């Protein structure tokens, strides 16, 4: 449920209810290779916590 | 569980005090096993479901 | 050598919804008038029936979240050019993944 | 009626595919920390068992692994007791419907 | 109940082996932790912090063989 609100004042005709995706789990992702590059494979390491 | 005390279950009131003063004795007892039979099946579907 | 062998395990059952007093008195109104003295046993009945529902929601959500509980994955991963490491085959666990 | 569970068969489906794939490639999380064989030949180092010689008969190792897997795979016909335990729940909820 | 747990707060992308096949066909492996390159000088590094470190023999789990794809370390009979 997302009415339309003032800012957002709509023009049209739409209702106020949104029939949406339920997904509750994720994965969190790195920007890395699969492969080893050189003999040595990339990680990301703490620097600080 | 409390609301079950004003089931009639098929008889002609829940109030026990209105059915022992408005019928004969021979005539009450059919309507007051009424009563014990709904109650007891009550207290068996509580005591299963705790 | 290395001997392999499965196990399974159930984790659910089927969600059986009931509508009471459409079971016990399907269409007739005398029916209905003569069920409405019963009172609160299409509700119990209901109730215990939508708590149950309840718990296999929750035990589902469980097992999808001890899955996902700190999984990094790489950004760049596809299941078409990656299901393979060090000569060992991963063809038939992997579903579909990547961007494409 | 039976209504249909909150998850689809497909979401979990992925999160056994992200589950595998967290185990084979960077940065190795449910191979908790090292490479995949790396941890094999550590576990088994962890029962009695030299690591020369698990440095040594590598290839036969993940021979017999992929040999394992395969027919772990080819063996779902008709006396497999985990496709009778899921036949079970199935039968047994149809019964209590139809009584 | 409450629960404390570590929990990182800054990340550094670095470039690891996890181990090493030392002169005379010998190898070692790093234990919790990963081996990297710092100033051309193979180092020992933890894996939940990022702090290179002398590869000593408490940072090492020594094998009389070395596996196929560890990497090639002749100057290392270091401390
Ligand atoms: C992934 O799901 C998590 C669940 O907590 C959510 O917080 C996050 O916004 C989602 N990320 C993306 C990219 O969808
Ligand atoms: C990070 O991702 C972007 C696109 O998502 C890509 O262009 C870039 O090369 C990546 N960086 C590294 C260091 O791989
Ligand atoms: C970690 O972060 C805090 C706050 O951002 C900072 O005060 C602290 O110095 C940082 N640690 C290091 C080692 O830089
Ligand atoms: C060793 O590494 C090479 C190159 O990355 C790869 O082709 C090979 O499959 C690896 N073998 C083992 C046993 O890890």
């Amino acid at each position: 449920y997302a009415l339309p609100s003032s800012g957002s004042a709509s023009r049209g005709i739409s209702s106020p209810y949104r029939f949406v995706t339920f997904e509750p789990f994720n994965v969190s992702f790195v920007n890395d290779s699969v492969e080893t590059v050189g003999g040595l494979f990339e990680i990301q390491i703490p620097t600080n916590f | 569980l409390l609301q079950q005390l004003f089931n009639k279950f098929g008889a002609i009131s829940s109030s026990l005090q209105e059915i022992l003063s408005r019928l004969d004795p021979p005539e009450a007892q059919v309507q007051i096993d009424r009563l014990i039979n709904g109650r007891l099946t009550a207290l068996n579907a509580y005591v299963s479901q705790q | 050598t290395i001997a392999g062998h499965e196990e399974f395990i159930q984790t659910s059952s089927p969600k059986v919804t009931i509508d009471c007093s459409a079971f016990v008195c399907s269409n007739y109104a005398a029916c209905h008038d003569l069920l409405s003295e019963y009172g609160t046993f299409c509700d119990n009945i209901n109730s215990i029936l939508n708590e149950v529902n309840d718990l296999l929601d929750i035990t589902q959500l469980q097992v999808a979240n001890a899955l996902m509980q700190g999984v990094t994955l790489s950004s760049n991963l596809n299941t078409n050019l990656h299901s393979d490491v060090d000569n060992i085959d991963f063809k038939s666990l992997l579903g579909c993944l990547g961007s494409q | 009626k039976v209504l249909p569970p909150i998850l689809s068969e497909t979401q979990i489906s992925g999160y056994t595919t992200a589950a595998t794939v967290a185990a084979m490639f960077p940065p190795w999380s449910a191979a908790a920390g090292v490479p995949f064989s790396l941890n094999v030949q550590y576990r088994i180092n962890g029962l009695g068992v030299t690591m020369d010689v698990l440095n040594k008969n590598q290839k036969l190792i993940a021979n017999a692994f992929n040999k394992a897997l395969l027919s772990i795979q080819n063996g779902f016909t008709a006396t497999n007791s985990a496709l009778a335990k899921i036949q079970s729940v199935v039968n047994a909820n149809a019964q209590a419907l139809n009584s | 109940f409450i629960h404390f747990s570590y929990k990182p707060t800054s990340f550094k992308t670095v470039l690891v082996s996890p181990g090493l096949c030392l002169s005379g066909d010998r190898g070692i492996a790093p234990k919790q932790g990963y081996f990297i390159k710092q100033n051309d000088s193979w180092m020992f590094t933890g894996s939940s912090y990022y702090y290179p470190e002398p590869i000593s023999d408490k940072n090492v789990v020594f094998m009389n063989s070395c596996s196929v794809n560890f990497t090639k370390a002749p100057f290392i009979y270091l401390n």
